[PDB]
């Protein structure tokens, strides 16, 4: 239901956190979601960071929660969320990352161009949500 | 209109290449996973091969590994299929489709194919007009003591259509059968034709078919006897 | 790799339910798609997402998958249901059809086939050729399936078999070839033509029995 309604293309245009930047990356392809059987998504980004093209692949398990998923072995919590700006989403996120726990946000838009729009609304969000309020925006290429 | 057309068929000699091409309708092609199929005739489908919406993911059918590349050009809303090295086991129509379930917009892992071109067909043979061979199918020796007895003749490896058969000079046509030719992987036709007949007759009755090839300008009239061959006993 | 199976054929009388199977390992862990095929025309989408239904499509088409199972479901069929279908799933890098399954809707009595095995010929033989010809005539539906052995082992080599066709007493026929190395036909004891339909087989077979 809502798992086909965020599947697709996605460009991750924002990004904060609680805690600090690692190996931030320089450049990100597109974001991948596909609706899989049972209700689960499947993640799937590039990102160049000083030079290497990491492929990243993260199952996101459904709970009984509209809207929270589970990743990561169950350590971490994801919630998926509309914003009011057309064709954007928020992903929130807390628990641990890699070794560390990092409470997290995402922007996501169905077109690569930023919204001052949406990015207000995520600075709203993000902030109420307890952040560094250091809104990081991200670049976009189509490849690696 | 929202409709995927294909073109670009045609008979090719074994060995050579052939690209088909697939003009879609009423959207953008680069939106969508997109995919060639195809079936031999009185098959299955056989799907070949698909470009994913980002363009650059590609899979093929074991069979046609290497042979063939999928591609697409937005600016011309077409999508392409390259076949190299063309065996007779790509004889078949090939179809565009579109799998609405791999979109910009809507990604579910379980393709659904909403939408189908007419199809365009495509035939890997060196066949050319031949004549056909023609040989006497004799009625078995068991069938010879007594009831009817099916006696026939198997016209073979023929090109093109038609081939006319009669028997007797058409002086007989109770229980006769002349079946619909099969068209071989080979691209030559072969037929069969059938006759029943009372098992008493066979020895003073001389059954002749006549087979006309008027392509090949080849006429043949050919005698079907009984041969008599008592084998194994226990 | 993966496979996905269909019993060949189905037949029901018009107002009856149709079940049509298709089976995979562990089949009820994706989804499939079905495919609906009248002659001479491009398939028709009838099932997506194991239950769902594009819009043109009516209500008497549903779907299930369980386990290893898909299962489509005619219910009330009409004749025009009449076509070949196809289920369809995802395994790994591949799209997968099963072998399709011809649904007759009846509007004939049934007719068994009769079935006619001819050996190769003395004179094909000494022009070193070999044609064994199976000929399968006088029967309803018209869907046949053939399997030709040797000594008892299926045969898949040399094998043409035509499309059941329509004769004058609107039964059908069809024929099939199975062509081998003169060599072949001494070296086996027999080789058999195995024509099913209707879930019934009627086996001719021949030997090399001439003097
Ligand atoms: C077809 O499927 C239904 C649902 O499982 C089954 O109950 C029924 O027996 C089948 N119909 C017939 C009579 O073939």
């Amino acid at each position: 239901g809502d798992t086909v309604a965020v599947s697709g293309k996605w460009y991750l245009k924002a990004m904060t956190a609680d805690q600090e930047v690692p190996e931030k990356p320089d450049s990100v392809t597109p974001m991948i979601l596909k609706a899989q059987k049972g209700g689960n998504l499947e993640a799937k980004i590039t990102m160049l960071t000083n030079g290497q093209c990491q492929n990243i692949t993260v199952v996101l398990h459904k709970t009984s929660e509209p809207g929270k998923y589970t990743a990561y072995e169950g350590q971490r919590v994801v919630f998926i969320q509309p914003s009011p700006v057309r064709d954007h989403y928020i992903l929130y996120s807390e628990g641990e990352l890699h070794g560390r726990q990092i409470r997290m946000a995402k922007l996501l838009g169905r077109d690569p161009e930023q919204s001052q729009e949406a990015l207000e609304d995520f600075r709203e969000f993000s902030r109420a949500k307890g952040l560094n309020q250091e809104i990081l925006e991200l670049a976009q290429s189509e490849t690696c | 209109q929202v409709q995927l057309v294909e073109s670009g068929g045609g008979v090719v000699q074994p060995g050579s290449s052939l690209r088909l091409s697939c003009a879609v309708s009423g959207f953008t092609v680069r939106s969508y996973g997109m995919h060639w199929v195809r079936q031999a005739p009185g098959k299955g489908l056989e799907w070949v091969a698909l470009i994913l919406f980002d363009g650059t993911t590609k899979h093929y059918a074991d069979s046609v590994k290497g042979r063939f590349t999928i591609s697409r050009d937005n600016s011309k809303d077409t999508l392409y299929l390259q076949m190299t090295s063309l065996g007779a086991e790509d004889t078949a129509m090939y179809y565009c489709v579109r799998d609405f379930n791999q979109f910009v917009k809507r990604f579910v892992d379980g393709p659904a194919f909403d939408l189908w071109g007419q199809g365009t067909r495509v035939t890997v043979s060196s066949a050319s007009t031949k004549g056909p061979s023609v040989f006497p199918l004799a009625p078995s020796s068991k069938s010879t003591s007594g009831g009817t007895a099916a006696l026939g003749c198997l016209v073979k490896d023929y090109f093109p259509e038609p081939v006319t058969v009669s028997w007797n000079s058409g002086a007989l046509t109770s229980g006769v059968h002349t079946f619909p030719a099969v068209l071989q992987s080979s691209g030559l036709y072969s037929l069969s034709s059938v006759v029943t007949v009372p098992s008493s007759s066979l020895g003073t009755q001389t059954y002749i078919c006549n087979v006309n090839h008027k392509p090949s300008n080849t006429k043949v009239d050919k005698k079907v006897e009984p041969k008599s061959c008592h084998h194994h006993h226990h | 790799s993966y496979e996905l199976t269909q019993p060949p054929s189905v037949s029901v009388s018009p107002g009856q339910t149709a079940n049509i199977t298709c089976s995979g390992d562990k089949l009820g862990d994706k989804f499939t798609s079905w495919y609906q095929q009248r002659p001479g025309q491009s398939p028709v989408l009838v099932i997506y997402q194991d239950i769902e239904r594009p819009s043109g499509i009516p209500e008497r088409f549903s779907g299930s998958n369980s386990g290893n199972t898909a299962t489509l479901t005619i219910s009330g069929t009409q004749a025009l249901d009449e076509a070949d279908y196809y289920c369809q799933a995802w395994d790994t890098s591949t799209v997968v059809f099963g072998g399709g399954t011809r649904l007759t809707v009846l509007g004939q009595p049934k007719a068994n086939p009769t079935v006619t095995l001819f050996p190769p010929s003395s004179e094909e033989l000494q022009a070193n050729k070999a044609t064994l010809v199976c000929l399968i005539s006088d029967f309803y539906p018209g869907a046949v399936t053939v399997a030709w052995k040797a000594d008892g082992s299926p045969v898949k080599a040399g094998v043409e078999t035509t499309k059941p066709s329509k004769q004058s007493n609107n039964k059908y026929a069809a024929s099939s070839y199975l062509s081998l190395t003169p060599e072949q036909w001494k070296s086996h004891r027999s080789y058999s033509c195995q024509v099913t339909h209707e879930g019934s087989t009627v086996e001719k077979t021949v030997a090399p029995t001439e003097c």
